[PDB]
């Protein structure tokens, strides 16, 4: 739910003659009604940024720069990234009823006594009232915080708040089974997530079996590499260039050719052209590798997964790649 | 009007009397309510939609009227698309391969075909849910039938996802529309289809689905399940009254068989003869010619609409090359 | 393999010279084919790392300056002459031009032409190199040949966004040398003359006219639909060259004088796949590059059309005035 | 001490006469472990074991040869039989002769090898029946009777009396190889022994008394020198019978006369890549004299290669020699990769082949493995290489897009065997039930078809057909190398085997048994690369089934290109010239393919009727009919898909008489009533849209 009335609050103080609208595409729909009302109850004139938008990495703040004085962004808690437009971050906590799922959960969580809460920005709210009902069934409830998450809160790059929990389960709530996959690869215990939009409700490390037999061949068809692509993102949250010259150079002390790639979205299309190129290493968002496997012929790989290849990790000691600051 | 079995592509031969030529089809659209007009914006003919060679004629005529130089296309069969079994459910799979949405299709039952086709139940999406009375009184069973989500171009998609299905309703909607334009047989236009959402779920959250994650999945899963229900083209067929002296009765019903036609009543008075067939409209291009000749040009003949039926079994696989070639 | 000369000798010479340690490299999608083999010299003849542009680039209108501001030190954009537009990096501008000899077509050409005695050569700029010889050959057989330049076009070179070096040339038909539909089309759509195009790969010559009144009449079509259009999209770009917001806005308010909605939506590339969200959207303006409007609608189901198109909707342009739209500096 | 055996066997090794050559013929609970690991003691499950023994104030060199009996896998044990002169049929005396101990018998006898006897397991007639003297006497002439049968039925005409078994003058023994002892009849008027004794030393449990001056090695390989042939002997008979040359050539009588002087002739048995060593190769040398640091020419290989360390058996152990002659038991190491039942020949001299294959291995039949424990993988890796590397008609690809491990190999049997081998190896699995490989081609000539990329501004006129046979089978059989076509006056080899000319100059690529080939003339040096990228990748899945496609021409007619020749990338090529090949191959007539076996079956000709009906209800077709003694061989094609369970079956058509075989007959066309129902199956299996998407789906 987009918080409008504060958002027009914003507008209205700092005057704006114009204002960008950033949105994830599961929320880009509901830009017409919000420019609709602002062009409505303002002087201003919105503009939609159209382009695909992933997270808080994904501000179109050079984009925009000069078109609008405000954006306003929605869906995702705000990083410690430098922004150069006047930005306002809409949280937009879920449109939901997370009523008679509560005992379903408490049904599955019989098995446990010491639980560690996560979930993400769009159901902060949420936690206190699922910490005390658990506490007031019995449960002890541990909620992690990091330098940059709030409690009980995590990113599919910042997995930080949930690393010094010592619980026996960890219950995430929310969809997207990244995130599940992730505290369940640092975790290494029992993990269930609750989707409150359909209400499926599941044990994480059943999924992990099979993405990381697959991530296990990935690595091993990329044994056979000579010749790498780095891959770089211009998307200010996702540039990771000093770590790419590393790798590069890692590479290069390998005794195989290595080149770097910069572009703002990453898909199977935009590799296609360097043929000469045997397998990829992303050294920006750790999701892409993950989550995309599947899309890609060559392999893409993250660079644990490379420290893999290289054999200065272990597979025994497998990680998800993390974005810092 | 008279449902449209012909459509013939019309264009102006200077493509600056364009803008009058607009003014011309949708005179020709006003003054004969039997013709049906659209310009493809995927192809750039602007066609003509009417009840047989005769009625679509009429239409190729009353462009002198408007004054448009043009040259008219051959009539083309429009055929329309339905399935012969149910399927069983097929799964979608949304643009990452993130969500997997199943559904079931079926021949809608024919109490509700029929209540569409003569308008005693409108078209669009089921929103009020109160208004559900009127799937009731088309035939639907009540408690099941408030699960429409759309009723779509002579079809009905339909929810049963409980809890699910919380995602994706508007581009669903959208989706069904999309499918039902252009059916899976030969991209023709979709009848008397029922599509049940059987099973769904989800891998990205509900702020990373957005509408190139619901419209391929919902699309590929539409198709598919159509395709496993065993799809069948369908022509349109005419009841046909032939009204000729008793002399040519044998050349007469030459002529109807001819042209893929079955006795329905033969009936007399005194010296005259009237025949009622049924055929199909795509194997009656040019009767009056035939007609004419194999009765000496004794018999009257007309036709009014028989449905659009299923193109016969072993025509199909010619007609479907045919169509997907063009 | 090369087909293009791609001047890496003069590249190399003067990243050294400059002193530059990070280079960038932009490929429209024709050339992205070498960037690893030309990664590798780079590497191998300077101590300087090479950082390959992975995105799309579909002209000169789309440098990389924005994006790889403080990440390189120098751009070297292939394939184009300059927009002089504003650089936020240094950049190296090379043509890549073809290696390729019309000489060996130009019999075909003449006998082609026996009809015209007034030509205007045009080409694109990897076969601007050879419009002398071409022009010779035609005046030493009794043609008369102009080369028409513009402020933003070099001698005898049209982009599907300016056709500014043919605009007041009037002669009896237009000759263009090159490879696609597109250049040609853009000419006939602009003209509404005589194109004849010699593609000096197929070594056929072709009139583009047929090709060029089943486009229109798709177009026609187009502005039919959005003749009933209420609530439109206004599509802006971020493509430094293609930036028209000025524009955007004014169209904007125009819709609005017309009693519908306008909303603008900036993105960096355009396709139908990042306007599926707005559903209530009926038809969309492109004030970026205008050739995405006319040369891509067919993957649209919504129409696309350009500002000139636009003016045909709300019966403000003639459709005998259907036009091309251009990007100037 | 070693040292005077070792000098001893290479003394014995340069005289064929005194060399024994010999297998044992047992049933499988029979006790052939027991007997072979007793025997020299006088375990192992080796390549050959070797006993050097006096007899007779004699020395004899015995080898011990690695004999399979597993009847299912009867080409193993046809070709251990190949490489024995005799054998030591062993009968345990309480179960009498088995279904299995025909079985192996029969294929020695008919390989030429002469059958010997032992009676086992005597303590348990004597523990469990308690019999009389008279009574033991009937119960061997029984079995001796059986096994008479088996040899006046199988044996050579010349040797039915011969050969036959004979109580009375000892080529029939009887005791416990358990226990260590044995006895014949001259053993009993040399110890003097008789029935009644034996019967009390089993009674009282007094059986070391008895192995002490009766002992099992002593009285039985006396009665292997006495009885079972020389090498020298034998090949006079056998040499014809093992192999199928001009028998009046050099290296013919070479092999005859068992001359180490003849061009060299040797018969793979067994190799193995062993824990310490390497790869070693054990043969028979049935001619001439293999020499260590000499080049030898693998006639299966069509290749070469140079012997490192050539060496003879001294027990289970290797000897390293620098020469070994004709009649001998080999190792060699530095056999290139030469498997099980290969020719090494000299090069220059280059001997005709023993064993061969008509067809040359594709693996028929796929199953996934996977590691039951998400951690053992990076290990379950190196087990799959060495059980890829040890077995080469094994193949072994890891699903990116899945994360299995995927196990292509010869049959269910031989899966269910690598399976097995893998645990061995200590990887702890899961195996999934096996399926079908096929493959996918085009049985008409195309139309010439219109692929159009998504901006539908680009598009290629691409024909498809069946690529000519000659073509297709030179590939296959490696005369033609496969990939993109560099060298152009290369052109000549396509000529060669049956392409056109100007077809040849214009092959572009070649890629799963198939050519993309250039029908413009004059252009298109940016777009090539991503055309081959497209074609090879269309073909990796083919349309049908998504299954490999084979044996197709692509002709590219024409294309057009809307955009900059510089503004051109695969974006818009790859879905053209892809959509452009699956229309086309959709326009074709696709067709399935599968794979076909050559069956082979052994049995007694009472059951040639139930043998033939098994093969029939599996659509198996009769190739040849055979017949030699009591037996019959029956030749057929049987569908890989119909042969699953076969051994089961044929076991109860055949009251487990059966012996057979399989070898590939390559894939064969699936028929056209059954192929809808076939590849809907394979569709649903792989949760693709049930019917595939025909020529609508690549049109305009
Ligand atoms: S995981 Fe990737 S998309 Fe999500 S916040 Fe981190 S960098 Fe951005
Ligand atoms: S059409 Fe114009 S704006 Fe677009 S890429 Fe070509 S030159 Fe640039």
């Amino acid at each position: 739910n987009m918080d409008l009335d504060k958002v027009i609050r914003k507008i209205n103080k700092k005057g704006a003659r114009t204002v960008g609208l950033q949105f994830p595409e599961g929320l880009k729909m509901q830009a017409v009604k919000i420019a609709k009302a602002i062009e409505s109850q303002t002087p201003a004139t919105v503009i939609i940024s159209g382009d695909p938008c992933f997270g808080a990495c994904d501000v179109s703040d050079y984009k925009m720069k000069g078109s609008v004085d405000l954006i306003v962004h929605y869906g995702h808690t705000p990083l410690p990234l430098k922004y150069e437009v006047p930005t306002l971050f809409i949280e937009a906590f879920s449109n939901i009823d997370v009523k008679k799922d509560l005992e379903k959960c408490l049904e599955k969580l019989e098995d446990y006594s010491k639980i560690a809460l996560v979930t993400t920005t769009q159901h902060l709210h949420l936690l206190n009232e699922i910490k005390d009902y658990l506490e007031d069934n019995g449960k002890e409830v541990v909620l992690g915080s990091s330098k940059n998450t709030k409690k009980g809160q995590v990113l599919g790059c910042n997995f930080s708040s949930i690393k010094n929990l010592d619980a026996e389960v960890y219950l995430f709530i929310g969809s997207g089974n990244f995130h599940p996959l992730g505290i369940y690869l640092f975790t290494k215990s029992p993990v269930l997530a609750l989707d409150p939009y359909n209400s499926e409700i599941r044990d994480i490390s059943a999924f992990a079996d099979r993405i990381l037999r697959i991530r296990f061949a990935r690595i091993t068809k990329a044994r056979e590499a000579e010749k790498w692509g780095i891959i770089v993102s211009s998307k200010e949250g996702q540039y990771r260039m000093k770590l790419a010259k590393e790798i590069k150079k890692i590479l290069e002390d390998n005794k195989m050719e290595a080149y770097i790639i910069m572009a703002d979205n990453i898909n199977p299309d935009i590799l296609l052209p360097y043929m000469e190129l045997d397998a990829f290493v992303v050294s920006a968002c750790p999701r892409i590798a993950i989550d995309d496997s599947q899309m890609y012929k060559k392999p893409l790989l993250t660079p644990q997964e490379l420290e893999i290849v290289l054999n200065k990790r272990q597979w025994e000691n497998y990680q998800l790649d993390e974005i810092l600051f | 009007i008279s449902e449209p079995v012909v459509t013939v592509a019309v264009e102006a031969k200077n493509t600056k009397d364009l803008p009058k030529l607009i003014e011309v089809l949708r005179q020709v659209a006003k003054e004969d309510p039997t013709i049906k007009v659209e310009i493809n914006e995927e192809t750039g003919e602007h066609l003509v939609s009417g009840m047989g060679e005769l009625h679509l004629e009429v239409i190729s005529y009353r462009i002198k009227d408007k004054g448009v130089e043009i040259q008219t296309s051959e009539p083309i069969v429009v055929y329309r698309e339905t399935v012969s079994q149910l399927s069983p459910q097929v799964e979608g799979k949304s643009p990452n391969k993130h969500n997997r949405f199943y559904i079931t299709v079926e021949p809608l039952e024919d109490e509700l075909f029929k209540a569409l086709q003569e308008g005693k139940l409108k078209e669009g999406k089921v929103k009020g849910k109160e208004s559900a009375n009127d799937f009731m009184e088309y035939g639907l069973d009540k408690e099941e039938a408030r699960k429409v989500w759309d009723v779509y171009n002579r079809s009905v998609f339909i929810n049963a996802t409980r809890g699910y299905l919380d995602e994706v309703k508007e581009l669903l909607i959208e989706g069904f529309e999309s499918a039902l334009n252009d059916g899976p047989l030969a991209k023709e236009i979709a009848m008397g289809l029922k599509f049940k959402l059987h099973d769904a779920k989800l891998h990205e959250d509900a702020v990373h689905r957005g509408p190139a994650q619901v419209l391929p999945a919902i699309r590929n899963a539409i198709y598919a399940s159509m395709m496993s229900a065993g799809p069948t083209l369908l022509e349109p067929m005419q009841k046909v009254f032939i009204n000729t002296p008793q002399d040519y009765m044998g050349p007469c019903t030459r002529e109807i068989q001819n042209r893929r036609g079955q006795i329905v009543d033969m009936g007399q008075e005194g010296d005259m003869a009237t025949i009622e067939s049924k055929v199909p409209v795509a194997e009656m291009f040019g009767f009056a010619g035939d007609i004419r000749s194999a009765a000496e040009g004794r018999c009257l003949w007309s036709t009014e609409m028989s449905g659009f039926e299923r193109l016969p079994r072993e025509m199909q696989n010619q007609i479907v090359k045919e169509i997907r070639q063009r």
